[PDB]
Order: C-alpha cells, then structure tokens, then sequence
C-alpha cells in the first residue's frame, strides 16, 4: 500500500540546521513530485517546496526560499528537507505528500508529519 | 500567487446536521479545488479533488461544489468523527495555495 514516513524532527536551535526525510512506500517517488507543507500554530496549512525527483527540479515558498533545499535519493525512495538558518517562524508540524497523477489527484498521500521546533 | 479564501473560520453544530464551507479563487482555477480534513493529532487527508470528486474511500456525506470561482464542501450528516479543521486548496497553477483552515467544533 501507498504510504509516506517522515523522520528528522525535534529540538534545534535559532540559526542551526535540520534535515527531514520522506521515505515512499507502494509507489516511487520518481513518477510524481513531493512536496513539503507545514502547520504552524495559528497559520494553518503552508505549502513550503517541492521537488520533480527524476531531475531534481525544485520550487519554493517565498518564506523559506533561499534557506530551505529539496533533494531526493531515488534508489532509497526518500526525498530530504535541508533546512537552514532556522527561525522562529519555522517552528511547525512538517508534512511530506505527494502529488498523485502529476497534481491531478492534488496531494492524495501525506507523511503523518514530524514537529521541528526552533528553541 | 493564487488567494484562496475560506468562510466561515469557524463554525459549531451538532452530530446530524449539515454544515457548509466555503473557498473563492482570486483568479480562475477550473475545476482544480481539493478539500482536506485534519483531525487534532493527525496528518491532512485528501477529501476532495477537481472541486466534486470524492477520493476513494472516502464517505459519502462529504460533497463537494462549484459554481464559478466559488467552491463549497458540504457534510450532509455530521457525525462525531467529523470534528476537524477543513482547508482548501487549487491545485491549478504552482505554487498550490490553501485556505486559511475552517474549525469544525461539535
């Protein structure tokens, strides 16, 4: 079955780095995109990056564009978060998902998220 | 680029009521709306997609609509489990934008 396991989050300090992973099962994560979207409190749903794994081609959200990198390691079916210079504001419920059909099924799987908290 | 605007923010109702929500585009965006449903605790979980295609799976009380730029999911019965937060989302154009969430309280 089609699912999505993220892993990577916890505790980092303001200006520090952390990488989440997206681990695919049921389908390869090179026939579609991934993306990541958070939650943080109060700011409901934000879509952040994603990335097309055939080729690596990337897209970002204004808010994290320029600190926040998409790769993926197709033969290991997982794609990565590298985020960088961590604020505040990026404190958030992580979620990985795909985008089902090339976006005709929008994001029809998530990863179950994983909290990072900038302290 | 794209605002999706959600109404109401919140809303209160009782287990078998119907309860509508509603999301406008800024701009066109076809029949290319998704609806999620996040329970406290949870991950989102595709409801909707193309504004009126319920996702396998998924019950059948929750409908959704389109008139226009004007998008509307219904919950025809509400049940005890349907206490979550709803959001839309276009999925037409980069980057994929989502409504700023309706909190479903009974």
């Amino acid at each position: 079955e089609v699912q999505l396991v993220e892993s990577g989050g916890g505790l980092v300090q303001p200006g520090g780095s952390l990488r989440l992973s997206c681990a695919a099962s049921g389908f390869n994560i090179d026939d579609t995109y991934i993306h990541w979207v958070r939650q943080a409190p109060g700011k409901g749903l934000e879509w952040v990056a994603r990335i097309y794994p055939t080729n690596g081609y990337t897209r970002y959200a204004d808010s994290v564009k320029g600190r926040f990198t998409i790769s993926a390691d197709t033969s290991k079916n997982t794609a990565y978060l590298q985020m960088n210079s961590l604020r505040a504001e990026d404190t958030a419920v992580y979620y990985c998902s795909r985008w089902g059909g090339d976006g005709f099924y929008a994001m029809d799987v998530w990863g179950q998220g994983t909290l990072v908290t900038v302290s | 680029d794209i605002q999706m605007t959600q109404s109401p923010s919140s809303l209160s109702a009782s287990v078998g009521d119907r309860v509508t929500i509603t999301c406008r585009a800024s701009q066109d965006v076809n029949t290319a709306v998704a609806w999620y449903q996040q329970k406290p605790g949870k991950a989102p979980k595709l409801l909707i997609y193309s504004a009126d295609f319920l996702y396998s799976g998924v019950p059948s009380r929750f409908s959704g609509s389109r008139s226009g730029t004007d998008f509307t999911l219904t919950i025809s019965s509400l049940q005890p489990e349907d206490f979550a937060t709803y959001y839309c989302q276009q999925h037409y154009t980069t980057p994929p934008t989502f409504g700023q969430g309706t909190k479903v309280e009974i």
